[PDB]
């Protein structure tokens, strides 16, 4: 048969041309033929024949081979014993093999990773070099574990990286993973899990497919299993679906997905099914979505298109069963690598070959060493045992003028990135990239709020006033505004707030100041006209030091306006909160005690002469004025110390720009406390004068007390009413206006009539007029 | 001592054995480039104990008549060195033709003649895989005492591999049953990075998914503690467990990975968790060394109930003592055993827990011996010695059998496992070292002894998950598989529009919705409709006050010729009373559905008649004041001058000023009919909005000033007896006015929003009622009940 050819040195070859009572071990021929095995076997035979023809590569030396049709898992062991034998069938057992010479010097090994590990563990103790062409399992990189093994292909690492960089390029953030129950699926799914989270992509969910087979009928439980998986596909918002499975099993899965009326996904196919003709020919797949697949890049062998067209080394149906491009170059490069390593081991040059007996471990030591250009591609073994061959991404196309599979990207494993991506004709309405992300991006000024486990899951929430969003600093909590700034809720930046207080530019402010000035000069005129008539009965009965100092206090109190108006200072704030109210209050108290003296004192003297005898003895009225004054002192200080000596800042009720500066931030509270006692004094004096309504003893004093305290009472009640329905800037200026109006109430309503009589009814200055009352 | 010489004995049939007797230092483990032999240079007690167990089993089998009578069963042992290369080089000598040094590559098993009947298999799972695949080609039966990994169950690739320990699948079925018993539906699953842990996760996840247990997180913990990457990985695992709000964790791992995880778990401060251990690390002689264990949380795990061998320690010490005698040498596989003395093999090492694996080795030898006993068709004390058995002939007798250990019976099942049973053992922390407490048993079902369970506190811990949302809730999936949800309640103002499994839908502006609502409900418009039960009282009061006004007007017109009315103001008095009656009726602009006309008209339409009325009372106060407080010599002139046409002039002037300020209000601060969809919980408010209440003073200041001037003109006045006192009436009237409108502001500022118009209506009504009750009512009372006073002398 063609499975064997002689030579000076021999290569072993294991290819899966095919696929118990357990004692009845089946022969390899008892299973269906697989065409890819014929392709790979003919690739090896072509490579060895070409190397024998090339007189410059092995001058005067012929390569041979022994090829065995290993059926993909079963009937292992026998080939390695067949290869390792010293002569005929015999293999010696000994401690050290450094001087041993096996039948073959190198093995072109199996395809299935399980079989590769099985064969490698048996070859390892001899260090007979093995090269394999399609086992992508990543565990084979452990050369402590597999010292004899090398590969002509990138490992699963680079396939997963191709997938991940495809996802990054098109910004797919949110994916689904489906795996077979095999070691292949579980391994590749965990590896994808290790690559994805590292780079910010998130897996929505992962689930294992059932191990169905295409020929047999599906059971009810398997049917429901597929239904349950497709339901989770249909419910999820993700649309990138990654499938790690052998090809044969997926026929049922895609039949079910079609039956379920599913559509709109991107399917990313792993190496095991990315190029399957049978799945591609499933007629209705084209409605489901876009199919992309990672696969090793095809390199055309020049001469192969012509060349292709006691047991386990024979076949009866191979060619007629035939009547693999992407793996053929791996097989070809493996054979050429062995040839070059042998050429180096023999120390050879054109027509100088010396035909040593070669021990496999030295051939391994040289196989690690080769570096040459083959078919316009350069192949050398990485210390981890892999040759760098390009990968590609193929989109499936259902136009049969071109090839079924169209390349759309290429992955360079040494530069380790995906390059020159081309047009992918998507399923969307206008070839817009099909998006799939867990969440919408934040609007300006919105914080993130994580949801669930995954990084991609978050709500978007507006920043509150007093905070702002700073992309340079954070996005999961808001940055606080400086103490003199603010923000318009959902905003990227702050804005400066403005202080507000009374100043003379304002019409009402200057108006109030002018009113206070009128009051001041009128009070001073009253004082001086009283002084000019100190000798008169009017000033004797309703004047003297009490009125002199009352007018002095009142005219200095009129100087409040320059202290209210203008930028505040601590001392002026203390002056407003205690001093002006204090010096104003005692005047009202004087009016009160005079209202007592005019009538109620006589009621006391007649009804309660004992109390009156005490009252006149202990200086009743002056003591009463001092007593209420000290009560007022306590009342002012206990509020001020509870609210602070310094000026205070308050927010404007509905204008975000304005901050209002004023004393007494607890206005209403103190307003009530301060007035309560003052207005009670007002009421008691008012009622006393009302009782002695027509008493003319003090030049009809009761009428004018009544008038003045009426003005005071009504103004105070009006202020308390106004404060219940307004909160804006006008508060303090209206406060000042009412203060000035009360100063006017006293200064004019009480003293003015006396001065009017002095000036314009001078006959009333005579003692003759005064005595008419007696 | 002579230990190494005792590893071989002749017999009619010979058993091979692979044990972890030897090992090599870490310096040996570099990449290998030349096919030399491995320098085995260390010793272990475990390997010697297992080898002694096999020796004991074979010695007992040869002593008794119950098995293999008339035959001597031999044995010789090799060391695995825990190394595949050494393991292969050793196992090849089992297969090599007896009496020679080579093996022949025959194409099928029947042609071989191996020198051992069967192989008592290796310790670890990796070597079990490697050697089982190798032996299967020769169909030589192999019996591992330790390898529990489930992949070895497959009869297709491992047709001749057997074991005397349960597979991992049985243990994880027990674990799944435990989780299922406590309804611990929400758990994290962790495994070690070596094949045992990855396969453990693969088995457990399949079982959990099949039984509806939801795995919150699934991942692998590293085997090494050498670099910041591993620290970060374990920190990330802790983060995963923390953020998923798990409380029960399954940790199927080899011991060193668990030690690495736990040492950092103690450090990083994660809260205690329930850990379901595995037999591979629950032995925990290593784990006991941690500086703190009580903060880890409860540890549970199933542990094998193999039989005890009291004789074994005495046997070991006996043979070690014998191996000191040099006489045996007159009669290597492991050179390092010869250096070992009895003190190096103290009984404390046998009391480690290793009884499980020692007894497993004993039972393995008994299984092989019983299989041969069946194959030789033994009668009592007589074998059928007509043939010499080859291993592939013994294999067919091995599957169907049952065999007896010391006081225990076993069977190899359909795929080469044995049906052993378990104890559920848990750790309790009260003692200086943790104590293993038996708290349950598993034999295919879980026979929990729940009353003995020493939980923290006195109650079961739990982590669970909601499988189905209530109808009024929005779903959101979670878990490694999308096996379960967490629930969102529809907040008021939102509704469950669709099964959109991330978020609720906001309510429409024309509608409202309560909590847990599936769908919205339109919100009704609200305003002071006619017939509202409080407005009804105002509608009655309107008639009452208007009735008083009209009764007084009719009485005045009836007695029009009498002094009282002229003294009260004559035509001005009548006109003011009519204006007051008109003032009452302005109430009717407020109720009902608002309109653009009434919204603007209502304030002027109220205050203009009131201004007209109040002007007359102000003029009467002026009369009272000029009659009492001004010098006669021009008081008479003013009194006679202001009365008559000039009173109408004052009326017109006041009306004009009020109207001008009404226009200024209608231009500078006009109100508007506003519809509000937000200020009420289930309604839409329709109301006349005012820009700011301080702007309302434009229509007030006129009336307020007139009232204040009237009050000042009347309060001080007094009169002789025998005359009508106008001052009392005017004073009470103005006082009532001020009380009313001082009450007005704070009420309007604080009533609930929907009722505000009622306050304005009530204020108008009460003000008019006060004026009538104080100024007109006593006049008509005296006119009715005591007309005798109605004279020029009394009233003027």
């Amino acid at each position: 048969s063609d499975f064997y050819l002689p030579g000076d040195y021999l290569l072993g070859g294991l290819f899966s041309l095919h696929a118990h009572n357990f004692l009845q071990v089946p022969m390899c021929k008892e299973y269906e033929v697989k065409v890819i095995g014929y392709n790979l076997m003919q690739a090896m035979r072509f490579a060895v024949e070409e190397i024998n023809n090339d007189s410059s590569l092995l001058p005067g030396v012929l390569l041979g081979y022994e090829i065995v049709d290993v059926c993909y898992i079963s009937n292992n062991v026998q080939p390695v014993l067949y290869f390792l034998a010293h002569e005929d069938n015999l293999l010696p057992i000994q401690e050290d093999y450094s001087n041993y010479s096996s039948r073959v010097v190198a093995v072109i090994g199996p395809d299935n990773s399980e079989s590769v590990m099985t064969v490698a563990n048996f070859l390892s103790l001899f260090l007979l070099p093995q090269i394999t062409y399609s086992a992508i399992s990543d565990e084979l990189r452990d050369k402590v574990r597999f010292p004899a093994l090398l590969r002509t292909t990138p490992s699963a690492d680079h396939h997963i990286e191709a997938m991940v960089q495809l996802m990054l390029h098109f910004r797919w953030n949110w994916i689904i993973v489906l795996v077979s129950n095999d070691t292949y699926g579980r391994d590749n799914g965990q590896l994808l899990g290790e690559r994805v989270a590292r780079r910010d992509i998130c897996i929505a969910f992962q689930e294992t497919l059932p191990t169905l087979q295409p020929n047999q009928n599906m059971t009810s439980e398997e049917r429901q299993r597929l239904v349950t998986i497709v339901d989770k596909l249909q419910q999820s918002t993700a649309r990138v679906v990654v499938v790690f499975s052998p090809d044969l099993t997926l026929y049922h899965f895609f039949n079910e997905v079609l039956r379920q009326n599913f559509t709109g996904a991107v399917w990313i196919a792993s190496e095991s099914w990315a190029i399957d003709p049978v799945l591609h020919n499933l007629t209705e797949l084209r409605h489901l979505g876009t199919f992309l697949g990672i696969t090793i890049q095809s390199v055309p062998i020049p001469g192969f298109s012509e060349f292709r067209e006691t047991c386990n080394q024979e076949c009866d149906n191979c060619l007629n069963a035939t009547l693999g491009e992407r793996v053929v170059y791996s097989v070809y490069s493996a054979v050429y690598a062995v040839a070059h390593a042998l050429h180096s081991l023999l120390g050879c040059d054109k027509s100088t070959c010396t035909k040593r007996v070669v021990y496999p471990w030295q051939l391994l030591e040289e196989i690690w060493k080769v570096n040459f250009t083959l078919l316009d591609h350069q192949i050398f073994f990485d210390p981890q045992g892999d040759v760098a061959l390009h990968l590609e991404i193929v989109q499936w196309q259902w136009d049969r003028s071109q090839n079924p599979f169209q390349s759309v990207a290429s992955y360079y494993p040494l530069q380790r990135q995906l390059k020159n991506i081309q047009d992918i004709s998507w399923h969307t309405i206008n070839n817009t990239i099909p998006m799939s992300m867990c969440s919408k991006r934040c609007q300006s000024g919105q914080k993130k709020k994580p949801v669930g486990i995954h990084v991609c899951c978050f709500e978007c929430i507006d920043c509150l006033p007093g905070t702002f969003l700073n992309h340079t600093e954070d996005e999961y909590e808001c940055q606080a505004c400086p103490n003199n700034e603010w923000s318009y809720q959902s905003e990227t930046s702050c804005f400066k707030r403005q202080l507000v207080f009374l100043e003379w530019h304002e019409a009402p402010t200057i108006a109030v100041a002018l009113l206070a000035a009128l009051g001041f000069l009128s009070t001073l005129a009253i004082l001086v006209i009283f002084w000019r008539h100190f000798q008169t009965p009017i000033v004797r009965s309703a004047g003297g030091p009490m009125c002199f100092l009352m007018l002095t206090l009142l005219l200095v109190a009129y100087m409040v306006v320059p202290v209210y108006v203008g930028p505040p200072k601590v001392s002026t704030c203390l002056c407003r909160q205690a001093l002006f109210p204090l010096c104003f209050t005692i005047c009202i108290s004087c009016i009160a005690v005079r209202s007592f003296q005019i009538v109620c004192a006589f009621k006391m003297a007649s009804r309660f002469p004992r109390a009156y005898s005490y009252w006149v003895r202990y200086q009743g009225p002056y003591v009463s004025m001092a007593f209420i004054t000290v009560l007022k002192m306590v009342i002012v200080v206990i509020g001020m110390l509870a609210t602070g000596l310094s000026p205070t800042t308050r927010t404007d009720p509905d204008d975000p720009k304005i901050t209002i500066v004023s004393c007494n931030p607890n206005y209403r509270n103190s307003l009530l406390f301060n007035t309560s006692l003052d207005l009670l004094l007002s009421v008691v004096g008012f009622s006393f004068a009302y009782m002695g309504k027509e008493l003319p003893t003090n030049y009809n004093e009761a009428k004018f007390i009544t008038l003045s305290m009426t003005f005071y009472f009504t103004s105070s009640v009006s202020l308390c009413t106004f404060m219940s329905a307004y909160s804006g800037v006008l508060v303090t200026i209206v406060d000042l206006l009412v203060t000035v109006l009360n100063l006017l109430a006293i200064s004019l309503g009480y003293f003015g009539p006396k001065c009017y009589m002095i000036l314009f009814y001078p006959e009333r200055n005579t003692p003759a007029y005064f005595n008419s009352m007696i | 001592l002579c230990l190494s010489q005792q590893f071989k004995a002749q017999g009619d049939y010979i058993l091979g054995g692979l044990f972890p007797l030897g090992s090599t230092e870490e310096a040996t483990l570099n990449q290998r480039t030349q096919p030399n032999s491995i320098p085995c240079n260390r010793f272990s007690p475990l390997g010697l104990f297992l080898a002694m167990a096999m020796k004991m089993a074979v010695e007992e089998i040869n002593n008794g008549s119950a098995l293999l009578p008339g035959l001597r069963l031999g044995y010789d042992l090799f060391d695995t060195c825990s190394e595949p290369v050494v393991t292969m080089k050793s196992s090849l000598m089992f297969l090599a033709k007896v009496g020679s040094q080579s093996i022949a590559a025959y194409c099928n098993y029947t042609q071989y003649q191996p020198r051992v009947l069967a192989v008592i298999g290796p310790h670890s799972s990796e070597l079990a895989l490697i050697t089982g695949k190798f032996f299967s080609f020769f169909l030589m039966p192999q019996v591992s005492y330790s390898a529990s990994m489930d992949r070895l169950s497959d009869r297709e690739t491992f047709p001749s591999f057997f074991r005397t320990v349960p597979s991992d699948r049985v243990q994880l079925q027990a674990v799944v049953t435990l989780l299922q018993n406590f309804s611990w539906n929400w758990v994290a699953a962790l495994g070690s990075d070596d094949d045992y842990g990855r396969e453990g996760l693969s088995i457990f996840s399949s079982l959990a998914n099949a039984r509806g247990i939801c795995i919150a997180h699934e991942g692998l913990v590293p085997q090494h503690d050498t670099s910041g990457q591993q620290l970060g990985k374990v920190l990330d695992v802790l983060r995963q467990v923390n953020q998923s709000k798990v409380q029960v964790v399954v940790l199927f791992a080899s011991a060193r990975a668990v030690y690495s995880l736990f040492s950092y778990s103690i450090h990083h401060g994660l809260s205690p968790k329930v850990w379901v251990a595995s037999e591979s690390w629950l032995t925990s002689d290593l784990v006991m060394t941690l500086p703190n264990i009580a903060r880890v949380g409860t540890v549970l795990g199933f542990l094998q109930r193999g039989a005890l061998l009291p004789e074994f320690s005495h046997y070991v010490e006996t043979h070690l003592a014998l191996a000191a005698d040099p006489a045996f040498c007159a009669s290597q596989r492991c050179p390092r055993c010869d250096d070992i003395m009895l003190q190096n093999l103290s009984s404390g090492l046998l009391q480690n827990l290793l009884h499980h694996q020692i007894f497993a080795t004993y039972a393995a030898v008994y299984s092989v011996a019983q299989a041969l006993h069946n194959t030789l068709q033994c009668n009592v004390s007589h074998c059928h010695v007509s043939e010499h058995v080859l291993p592939w002939q013994l294999l067919e007798n091995m599957y169907n059998m049952s065999f007896h250990a010391r006081d225990l019976t076993l069977q190899f099942d359909a795929e080469g496992n044995v049906d052993m049973e378990y104890d559920l053992k848990m750790w309790v922390w009260q003692s200086p070292t943790p104590v293993l407490h038996t708290v349950g048993t598993f034999n295919g079902t879980l026979q929990l002894q729940q009353s003995k369970m020493y939980w923290p506190g006195n109650q079961v811990p739990v982590s669970q998950c909601s499988r189905q949302c209530k109808d009024g809730q929005v779903r959101r999936v979670k878990g490694f598989h999308s096996c379960c949800y967490d629930c969102v309640d529809c907040k008021a103002g939102s509704y469950r529009k669709h099964p959109d499994d991330f978020t609720c839908t906001p309510c429409n502006q024309d509608q409202w919705s309560p909590e847990k609502s599936t769908a919205c409900l339109p919100r009704r418009p609200k305003f002071l409709a006619w017939g509202e039960p409080v407005v009804l009282s105002l509608l009655l009061l309107l008639c009452l006050v208007l009735g008083l006004a009209l009764a007084a007007l009719g009485l005045s017109v009836h007695h029009w010729d009498s002094p009282l009315v002229q003294a009260s103001g004559g035509s001005q008095f009548c006109f003011g009373l009519i204006c007051l009656g008109l003032f009452c009726l302005s109430v009717l602009l407020f109720p009902g559905r608002p309109s653009s006309a009434s919204c603007l008209a209502q304030q002027p339409m109220a205050h203009l008649p009131l201004t007209g009325c109040l002007s007359t009372l102000f003029l009467q106060a002026a009369e009272t004041f000029v009659e009492s407080e001004l010098p006669l010599s021009w008081a008479n002139w003013l009194c006679s001058y202001l009365r008559g046409l000039w009173a109408w002039l004052v009326v017109l002037l006041a009306t004009f000023v009020e109207a001008a300020l009404c226009a200024w209000y209608l231009i500078a601060f006009p109100p508007e009919v506003v519809t509000d969809w937000s200020v009420l919980p289930t309604e839409v408010l329709e109301h006349c909005h005012v820009r700011s209440w301080v702007s309302l003073g434009l229509v007030h200041i006129t009336n307020a000033m007139l009232a204040f001037l009237c009050f000042l003109g009347t309060f001080l006045v007094q009169s002789q007896p025998g005359r009508y006192n106008r001052a009392r009436g005017l004073t009470f009237a103005m006082l009532a006015y001020f009380i009313t409108w001082v009450s007005f502001v704070p009420l309007l500022a604080n009533v609930q929003v929907a009722y505000q118009p009622a306050v304005q209506m009530g204020a108008i009504l009460v003000c008019a009622l006060g004026i009538l009750v104080t100024f007109h009512l006593p006049k008509c009372y005296v006119l009715l009940w005591l007309p005798k006073l109605n004279t020029q002398e009394f009233f003027l």
